[PDB]
């Protein structure tokens, strides 16, 4: 419906929101990603390694969406 | 009329090349970001992009070469010494976690680009995340694993006796060059810094072809600072001489936003309107044309600059004020689609030395009658 079986995406904002509605990190997982990077800069290797329900993808995306605020 | 389609991966942005490496995938993030809370998708046909095998990828480059970017991890890289060596991945190509993914993540589009302008599924195929010209038969280069050009540029040979390769990045583009330098199949235009060894060190302007495809490759050599107006002046007679002359079924466009001025690599003074201005340009031929990204490492001014060739593209005016979004705070303090990004430094390219090289090329271009 919002993507074809060919990958037509119907609905491209539906898919891009659908990517935000998942940020939802807890606040352990918050906590251990700040500790693990300022240990380890940038090792999102590292990182996702010490997160049960994180990959280094979602990691990378998660740096990105708050390293402003 | 024209029918755009536009290749939105959601995933392609999700990587980093390492700390202190000025390549981020996560520009591609913006750019789509951008991209949708514009609405430019409602005038495109936007695909999930297929994904490439070593299957694709070895129809260029060697079976060892893929083999070896599949296996290499920054685990098990202590026992690969001689390896990184050989292929040179390790210092401007990294080894980071998920390498191989990436690479078939951006080919796959290129790919998949090539195929739907063949088929004549539409006009012109976007793919920001492509273009990484760099890349060698069997070695690494400059920031690119994986040449999803040259790889998208066999397919279109497929059916197009005639491809014209258009490179706007600062960068020569040395690996699409070298794979198609015998052939005038493929006519290569690359537009570049050269000069005092400013990476790969070559696009000198005597390098024309060889073989069959002697005067069918053409390099236009320039010093810092090339500003909007000169610019434009070499490439536009440029490329409509070698349009008429050379007479490409097909367009290819490499797109790097490191010719924009305060781009964290490169030393040209070009404006995001300026940059535009040649997309535009190479636009109204009416060739089928894929649009390709490539380097950009001012991610801020890459996103807009890729946003903007966007609009361009699907011909509609977008406003100057950036649509709120959750990449908003980037574009501070201006939040415009258009900041400046005057370097406000000397321009090194004297009407001598431009007129020198107008010269030099025009004298090539003849050799096509
Ligand atoms: O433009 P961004 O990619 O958002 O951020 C880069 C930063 O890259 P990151 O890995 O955070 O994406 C970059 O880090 P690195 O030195 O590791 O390339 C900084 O130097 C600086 O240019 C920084 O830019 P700044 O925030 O404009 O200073
Ligand atoms: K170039
Ligand atoms: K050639
Ligand atoms: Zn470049």
């Amino acid at each position: 419906k919002f993507i074809n079986m060919n990958g037509l995406m119907a609905d491209p904002m539906k898919v891009y929101k659908d990517r935000q509605v998942m940020n939802m990190w807890s606040e352990q997982e918050k906590e251990t990603f700040r500790e693990k990077f300022m240990q380890h800069p940038k090792n999102f290797g590292l990182i996702a390694s010490f997160l049960e329900r994180k990959t280094v993808a979602e990691c990378v995306l998660y740096y990105y969406l708050t390293k402003k605020n | 009329a024209k029918t755009v389609a536009y290749f939105y991966d959601p995933d392609v942005g999700n990587f980093h090349y390492g700390a202190g490496h000025p390549m981020k995938p996560h520009r591609l993030a913006l750019t789509h970001s951008l991209v949708l809370h514009y609405g430019l998708y409602k005038k495109m046909i936007v695909f999930k992009p297929y994904q490439a095998s070593q299957h694709d990828m070895c129809r260029f480059h060697s079976e060892d070469y893929i083999d070896f970017l599949q296996r290499v991890s920054p685990t098990n890289m202590q026992g690969f010494t001689k390896s990184l060596n050989a292929f040179n991945v390790g210092d401007d190509c990294p080894v980071f976690p998920g390498l191989f993914e990436f690479c078939s993540r951006y080919t796959g589009a290129s790919l998949q680009g090539a195929t739907q302008l063949n088929n004549k599924i539409c006009d012109i195929a976007i793919n920001w995340a492509g273009g990484l010209h760099h890349a060698k038969k069997f070695e690494a280069s400059g920031f690119c694993y994986v040449n999803d050009i040259v790889i998208g540029i066999l397919e279109l040979l497929k059916y197009h006796p005639r491809v014209l390769y258009i490179d706007i990045d600062i960068h020569h583009g040395d690996g699409v060059q070298e794979a198609f330098y015998l052939t005038d199949r493929v006519m290569t235009v690359s537009f570049h810094k050269y000069g005092n060894y400013f990476f790969p060190g070559t696009g000198d302007m005597y390098e024309v072809g060889a073989e069959s495809g002697r005067y069918y490759c053409l390099n236009v050599p320039l010093r810092d600072g090339i500003d909007d107006q000169s610019y434009k002046h070499l490439f536009q007679p440029v490329i409509n001489q070698v349009v008429d002359f050379y007479q490409p079924t097909c367009i290819v466009l490499q797109c790097g936003a490191d010719s924009l001025g305060c781009d964290r690599l490169g030393c040209f003074n070009l404006s995001i309107r300026g940059h535009g201005e040649c997309v535009e340009y190479v636009k109204s031929f009416n060739i089928p044309l894929l649009v390709l990204g490539g380097g950009g490492y001012t991610v801020r001014n890459v996103a807009r600059c890729w946003t903007y060739e966007t609009s361009l593209l699907v011909e509609e005016a977008i406003s100057e004020e950036l649509p709120y979004s959750e990449y908003f705070e980037y574009f501070a303090p201006d939040f415009t689609l258009h900041p400046d990004v005057s370097t406000r430094i000397e321009n090194q390219n004297s009407r001598q030395y431009l007129d020198q090289i107008r010269q030099t090329i025009f004298e090539n271009l003849k050799m096509l009658n």
